[PDB]
């Protein structure tokens, strides 16, 4: 079928789940706690084993009271409502969700391959075909998300897991939002912020296309296009309208990046009349077989070492903390729909 | 080099989302 036809069917499936979300599909007592995989202001992600199946999953745990203090109630409700409704090869699968007196739980597909971030920092950088393979997956994922009126808002290597086949899975939907018009929230990661966010303007899906430019640059250079010791110095660089490329970047890559890292919204690729096709049809993607990528028929440039379904050697170690459940319900009204 | 400057910077580890 045509891309328009495929996206229409994808919208029909998404809307049915978006309008009637799955709720309370498991319980904490159904999982065995193994190890902490990651932490942040959002809470933590724990490797767990579902006893009834023996399957391993990545359990994202948020403390309701802490979410409230961080003013992330609406953003957390967005995350879960969107995750339970989407279906795309390069999006992490939300297997179950539930809450208790203290916490919110999102049980996700576990990717033992770990974060792109770890591999990128260790290796140093990815060659252009390696970076292109990952970039093609993001282009397709954003075409899918944007067609559903979803804005992603936190693209970065920290948020991209590598599966057992070397393909990537977008995981973090903490700032994702379903919005038809413009939006105004100051959110994201300093290095990845589009100028219109820094400048407190109403912005749209074009911020994700700018973030794609930052990701491609970081993957291919080994460092981001705008970096400094403090966020303020990063913002000054972003808004300056200037970008420098490593001498090893191909002419095609520099041209694509100048069109993505474009301060002018009337000129930013992804944001023109031709939409995503300006990106897909760029010289840098001439060797990309978009269908073969979607169908996962392309041989991956890198396969993470497989050491078991529950091995954590591709993850850093974190201090292990108790999962406390109060005897009293906290923030019941705020998270009623979760 | 730009690489040396990045490696010596305080932002080579996992980067946190912003808060207001
Ligand atoms: C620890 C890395 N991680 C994972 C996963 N880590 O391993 N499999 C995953 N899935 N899912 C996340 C969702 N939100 C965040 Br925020 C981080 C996540």
């Amino acid at each position: 079928e045509s891309v328009k036809e495929f996206l229409a069917k994808a919208k029909e499936d998404f809307l049915k789940k978006w309008e009637n979300p799955a709720q309370n599909t498991a319980h904490l007592d159904q999982f065995e706690r193994i190890k902490t995989l990651g932490t942040g202001s959002y809470g933590r992600v724990m490797l767990v084993k579902h006893m009834e199946t023996g399957n391993h999953y990545a359990m994202k745990i948020l403390d309701k009271q802490k979410v409230v203090k961080l003013k992330q109630i609406e953003h957390t409700l967005n995350e879960k409502r969107i995750l339970q409704a989407v279906n795309f090869p390069f999006l992490v699968k939300l297997e179950f969700s539930f809450k208790d007196n203290s916490n919110l739980y999102m049980v996700l597909e576990y990717l033992p391959g770990g974060e792109m971030f770890s591999h990128l920092r260790r290796i140093g950088r990815f060659s252009e075909p390696h970076a292109r393979f990952y970039a093609a997956q993001i282009v397709l994922t954003f075409e899918y998300l944007h067609s559903l009126d979803l804005i992603y808002r936190d693209l970065k290597p920290e948020n991209l897991m590598i599966d057992q086949q070397g393909y990537i899975k977008v995981t973090d939907f903490g700032f994702a939002k379903r919005v038809k018009g413009r939006t105004w929230t100051l959110c994201g990661t300093p290095e990845y912020l589009a100028p219109e966010i820094i400048l407190s303007k109403g912005y749209n899906k074009a911020v994700d296309w700018w973030a794609l430019g930052v990701l491609i640059y970081e993957m291919a250079a080994g460092y981001p296009p705008f970096f400094a010791d403090q966020p303020i110095q990063i913002y000054e660089k972003i808004v300056s309208g200037k970008v420098r490329f490593p001498s090893h970047f191909s002419s095609d890559l520099k041209d694509l990046l100048r069109n993505l890292l474009q301060v002018d919204l009337t000129k930013r690729f992804g944001n023109l009349k031709n939409g995503v096709n300006d990106i897909k049809n760029h010289k840098w993607f001439a060797t990309t077989d978009w269908i073969a990528i979607y169908q996962r028929k392309v041989e991956a440039p890198f396969i993470p070492k497989f050491k078991g379904p529950g091995d954590t050697s591709n993850f850093d170690d974190y201090e292990e903390e108790e999962i406390r459940v109060s005897i009293n319900e906290k923030c019941g009204k705020e998270f009623s729909e979760f | 080099t730009t690489y040396a400057d990045f490696i010596a910077s305080g932002r080579t580890g996992r980067r946190n989302a912003i808060h207001d």
